[PDB]
């Protein structure tokens, strides 16, 4: 099988950002780290101005600044999910700008199993060494000579298996390690010294304490106070020696901390976020005594107020705070000294987009000039959205509350969207004011203290105005989970179906569940029919006319009678749980969660479905798709996708063997075909907001474009030197194959960038020989799709 | 006169043939009694 | 990966790994056998027969001796072992030495473990919450709303992530099995998925079929879900020749003492039964009168049982002069699982 996936829209999730003097010693620089993407800024007083805006090979992951001695600007220390390590130095000579790559290494054990708290990176504030917790029980270190140009290290055997969070202790003589950990007695923090030369661990200067039962974030307070912070959602409590201050204010106990930076150098104040988006400023008060050292009087915590939710903070300097989000728009927040008359010190300058998570999406001509526009449901909780995307122009419509699913009515001009409300049970109250509850005609289907229910709804939104039309609600303790748009039969009319579960907590597998079907005319949506079935509808497909549902493990078909209900027609009980359901011509593709996949085929005269092929490889997946009759595409764990191929024997004839293999770097939630602009062109969505494009390339096409990329990667030089084949093999943890079937597209299209000298190279001797301009003529017919 | 296998019990041999030849097993007598 | 295991004839009985399978040998080949094989590794392996010819095997189990004991009574090398699978092998070829010795060239199965549903779309901010304190209803409605947390990020709810956790799916089944036995203490139970799932397998009344089944799915938790999905769906019992006649519901089973509900135990001339403990049954005639001899459970006399329709011998019924009064015991391979 032959492929080509392009980005059509980078990566907008925020990893994790940094602060510091990395591109000038004179001036402040801010690094976010988005998925794959490393953006430098630099800050001024109007605020971030772009300077650079590198993209590596692999999951940004850890990153860090540190300037050891005899260093002019700070060094970057980055880490990605796949171990890859590297050590790196910005260098702008005159006005060209390349990140140079002061070391680099591959820091994996072989044998080990990923930490469950995941992996940890701290840097000693004196430079001596980097720490890495990556495997239970082993504490790697390595050392930050400049002899280390590989990033050599060696592992230190920690007895404490559970370690919720560790940090670098600010004074002291040697190197200390101060952590939380878990044992069946409770938390516990202690503290280990690290001893190079000996390559252990040594008694720390303080023994260790018990805390707090959820004690859960590690703060290393700066000179001159020394010692270290311990966060929960209880109390929070600082520890130095014999020095021991507990503060357990009322205001935090709502929602968990988080994320947390330090504002001040010397540790007078910082800044907390919380869950729910609230962001805090915790005070310390010093004392000085007569002939002696500062020291702690007590700590205070008051809210500043309310933000999007805080994935990452930093702050930048005169008052200026970088809320990055993943499930949300990014923002640059500006914190005033007196409060506005609200209530809330904290007022917003810039919100930078982020389209993750998507997690349906549709392709849909509004305007009906043959180039359709796209669009997501972005965010989750407050931040919900829908992008509406078009050729790269995004525009935003709030929801503040989650969105699930989407589909396009072309008939009623309106979109419909499943959506979900968090509410508390104090009857249940809303928290804030939402999409669902603030349209224009609202409709109820009828058929402890504090704890959080989620309220449903089926939003009708018009395509133009974007104004929440109609709001559905459904029935208590329901929960939806599919979303089609279609008419049925020789009907004429055009449904907005939907496939509900019925979930009480005390039960594990929901028994019982509704199919709906809605008529959305006049400015009403009246419920036409409404089936009762014995599972959850997880997939709901139009299968030529008629209605195919997934009911717990089992496929059936409804025929539109008509009388205008749903009739049962063929049902095929296929033991696993058909959560992912496709259709094409009379092929049917499902799958369960853990890849086995099953392709079946409608037998018209018979009237019952016949299995065609099956494939059972346990693994998890995001979605599936069909590309085309024989090529079915999916995605597996650790952000891959993969290929399987319907083809002799009953046996080849009943085996889908995997034909491809690609390890994207994100999680992949749904798939959908249409362009925004090779036969086919498949988009998909991600996590962290990135979409991109599949299409199907010609045999010969596949190997100029292998070859092509196959030279490249001899000449485009990758920011910490990882081999490009080694940052798309394919990944499951502890297993790795090499992609195959499937061109880079981003690597192609880089093609473009690099100059004449280059050119020559790349091009020399290719496949008449092919010259720079056939080549270049050729890339520019590759990036036309997208 | 018992079965082997089960442990039925008879008086004569016909009733006891016939059980046994009624159990659906393998019947490995060399290996057994 | 690859080896050559000797297989000893006799044994006719599809063996999952942790299970304790006790055995009487009477023939001088497997005597000899057994006396090269304990000084050597002991790595009796026992082959799942698909085919009742006893000459197609597929998947088998490398079973492991942990006891043995001779009894030169009656003039002749009877010997009395005690073993227990391990290994879950598949067979490659059948290199029969021509002398009955049944030696298998096989290669050992792996188990494919998989990691937790989210630590792909995990948020690294609250990652760190992941751990928390273990300790009820209250406490497992807070252990899904913690560890499924970012479901948001995904297209499906936390409680669809929920049928597929490890230890959420193993929470169920020690109900299921609790509701069996009325005193299995928590700790009885092994820890981890593999050796959970193995050791529930070899409780369950499956017969033949959905064993081998059981016996070749390699992910734990594929297992965990098979198991379930038998214990719930399918709760009557019927005789496996009649395959209509109902015996039993599950509802009666009965462990006793401190064997599970079912056990094995072998008669006084070597054959193997599994049996299953019941307050009561039907369908079922009597024949014999209550004798003790050599009774599985101290101080119950037994008659033997077979069902009314095709005679085939289904079990036992145990009284006791005296708590409970009278229960049965239906041997395992006699009995077919069938959905209400
Ligand atoms: N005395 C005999 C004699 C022949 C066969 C059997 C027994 C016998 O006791 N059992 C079972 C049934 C009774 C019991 O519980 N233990 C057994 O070994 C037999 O199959
Ligand atoms: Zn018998
Ligand atoms: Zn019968």
């Amino acid at each position: 099988s032959y492929n080509y996936v392009v980005t059509a829209q980078k990566p907008t999730a925020v990893n994790g950002c940094v602060t510091g003097h990395f591109t000038s010693a004179e001036d402040l620089n801010l690094l976010i780290a988005k998925n794959t993407r490393l953006e430098i800024y630099v800050v001024t007083a109007e605020g971030l101005r772009p300077v650079k805006e590198v993209g590596m090979y692999g999951k940004i992951a850890v990153m860090e600044l540190f300037r050891p001695k005899g260093e002019s600007k700070d060094l970057l220390f980055i880490l990605t999910a796949k171990y890859n390590a590297c050590i790196l130095e910005y260098k702008q000579s005159g006005e060209s700008i390349d990140i140079i790559t002061r070391a680099h290494g591959n820091v994996q054990d072989r044998i080990g199993r990923p930490s469950e708290t995941g992996i940890i990176g701290i840097i000693d504030p004196e430079c001596r060494m980097i720490g890495l917790r990556l495997y239970d029980g082993l504490f790697k270190v390595i050392p930050l000579d400049r002899d280390n140009k590989e990033l050599k290290a060696f592992n230190i055997r920690l007895e404490e298996l559970h370690v919720i969070d560790v940090k670098f202790l600010y004074g002291c003589q040697a190197p200390t390690i101060c952590f939380v950990y878990q044992d069946p007695q409770g938390r516990h923090v202690k503290t280990y010294e690290v001893s190079l030369r000996e390559k252990e661990f040594n008694k720390g200067p303080w023994k260790q304490e018990n805390v707090e039962a959820e004690a859960s974030m590690v703060i290393a307070v700066p000179e001159p106070f020394g010692g270290a912070i311990i966060i929960g959602q209880e109390s929070i409590t600082y520890h130095n020696g014999d020095k021991y201050l507990a503060i357990a204010p009322p205001i935090i106990k709502q929602s968990t901390i988080v994320c947390h930076n330090r504002v001040d150098p010397n540790g007078s104040r910082y800044l907390l976020g919380d869950m729910e988006g609230r962001l805090f400023m915790l005070l310390l008060e010093k004392e000085e005594q007569m002939d002696g050292t500062v020291t702690l009087k007590d700590l205070r915590v008051e809210l500043l107020g309310e933000t999007s939710i805080a994935e990452c903070l930093t702050y930048l300097d005169n008052g200026v705070v970088f809320v990055g989000s993943r499930l949300g728009d990014s923002q640059l927040v500006k914190l005033n000294v007196d409060s506005n008359e609200q209530g809330s010190y904290v007022v917003a300058m810039e919100t930078f987009t982020n389209l993750g998570p998507i997690v349906d999406m549709c392709v849909v001509d509004l305007e009906r000039q043959g180039q359709g526009q796209l669009v997501t449901c972005s965010g989750a909780f407050k931040e919900g959205s829908l992008r509406i995307i078009r050729n790269l122009h995004i525009r935003t419509v709030p929801l503040y509350e989650s969105p699930r699913k989407i589909c396009y009515q072309e008939v009623s001009q309106c979109f419909g969207v499943l959506s979900s409300r968090i509410e508390v049970q104090d009857g249940t109250t809303a928290l804030r004011p939402s999409a669902s509850t603030q349209a224009l005609s609202s409709s109820v289907s009828s058929s402890s203290f504090g704890e959080e229910v989620e309220v449903h709804n089926l939003l009708i939104i018009d395509q133009h105005t974007f104004e929440v039309l109609h709001a559905h609600q459904f029935l208590q303790n329901e929960y939806a989970l599919s979303l089609v748009s279609c008419k049925l039969g020789k009907d004429p009319n055009t449904y907005f179906i939907v496939g509900t579960a019925m979930v009480y907590p005390e039960e594990a597998e929901p028994k019982q569940g509704r199919i709906v079907v809605f008529q959305y005319s006049d400015g009403k949506l009246q419920t036409v029919a409404e089936k009762e079935v014995k599972g959850a509808v997880y997939s709901m497909v139009e299968f030529n006319g008629k209605l195919l549902a997934s009911i717990n493990s089992t496929v059936r078909l409804y025929e539109w009678t008509t009388e205008k209900e749903l009739r049962t027609e063929c049902n095929h009980y296929n033991n696993i749980m058909a959560l992912y359901l496709k259709t094409k011509g009379d092929f049917i593709l499902v799958g369960d969660l853990m890849r086995s996949v099953l392709l079946l085929a409608y037998k018209p005269m018979e009237g019952n479905f016949e299995e065609i092929a099956r494939d059972f490889n346990p693994n998890w997946m995001s979605a599936v798709e069909i590309l085309d009759d024989d090529n079915f595409l999916g995605a597996e764990n650790a952000f891959n996708l993969f290929v399987c191929q319907k083809d002799t024997t009953d046996e080849e004839r009943q085996h889908l063997q995997e034909v491809g293999l690609f390890h994207l770097g994100e999680f992949v939630n749904v798939f959908c075909h249409g362009s925004l602009v090779t036969q086919g062109s498949v988009l998909f969505g991600t996590v962290n907001g990135m979409i991109g494009l599949v299409t199907s390339l010609s045999e010969s096409w596949y190997n100029l474009l292998l070859d092509m990329q196959n030279r490249l990667n001899k000449v485009i030089k990758s920011v910490g030197k990882i081999e490009h084949s080694f940052w798309r093999s394919f990944h499951t943890e502890r297993k790795t194959e090499p992609a195959t079937g499937f061109i880079d597209g981003d690597l192609i299209e880089s093609f473009l960038d690099i100059s004449r000298p280059k050119m020559q190279e790349v091009v020399a001797n290719l496949q008449r020989e092919a010259t720079a301009d056939d080549l270049i003529k050729v890339v520019e017919e590759l990036t036309r799709i997208h | 006169l018992f079965c082997p296998i089960c442990g039925f019990t008879c008086r004569q041999k016909g009733n006891l043939l016939r059980h046994i030849n009624l159990h659906t097993g393998e019947k490995l007598f060399k290996y057994h009694l | 990966s690859c080896q050559v295991i000797p297989v000893l004839p006799q044994v006719m009985m599809i063996l999952i790994p942790g299970q304790t399978l006790p055995l009487q040998l009477f023939h001088p080949q497997e005597v000899s056998m057994v006396r090269n094989l304990i000084q050597k590794d002991r790595t009796f392996a026992v082959l799942a027969y698909s085919n009742v010819q006893e000459r197609e095997a597929q998947f088998g189990t490398t079973a492991e001796i942990y006891a043995y004991r001779e009894e030169q009574d009656f003039g002749i090398e009877i010997v009395k072992v005690k073993a227990i699978g391990r290994q879950r092998f598949k067979v490659l070829e059948l290199r029969t030495q021509s002398d009955g010795i049944q030696q298998a060239k096989v290669q050992i199965l792996p188990e494919c473990v998989l990691p937790s549903t989210m630590s792909a779309v995990q948020l690294e901010s609250l990652n760190k919450c992941q751990i928390f304190p273990s300790k009820s209803y209250k406490w497992w409605q807070k252990y899904q709303k913690r560890k499924f947390h970012c479901a948001n990020l995904t297209s499906w709810p936390r409680w669809l992530y929920s049928l597929y956790d490890a230890e959420t799916l193993m929470d169920r089944i020690k109900k299921q099995l609790r509701e069996w036995d009325e005193n299995l203490k928590d700790d009885s139970l092994p820890s981890n998925p593999i050796d959970f799932s193995y050791r529930v397998a070899a409780c369950l009344p499956i017969d033949d079929v959905l064993r081998i089944q059981l016996l070749k799915i390699g992910s734990a938790i594929q297992r965990l879900r098979c198991e379930l999905d038998i214990m719930n769906k399918c709760t009557s019992l019927c005789c496996k020749q009649c395959q209509e006649t109902e015996i039993t519901t599950k509802n009666e089973i009965f462990s006793l003492s401190l064997c599970g509900p079912m056990a094995a135990y072998v008669n006084p001339h070597g054959y193997v039964h599994e049996t299953l403990t019941v307050y009561k049954a039907c369908n079922l005639n009597l024949i014999g009168r209550p004798s003790t001899e050599h009774s599985w459970f101290p101080g119950y006399a037994w008659t033997v049982a077979q069902c009314k329709i095709c005679a085939s011998h289904i079990g036992w019924k145990f009284t006791a002069t005296k708590s409970p009064q009278k229960f049965w015991g239906l041997t395992r391979s006699a009995l077919l699982p069938t959905i209400p």
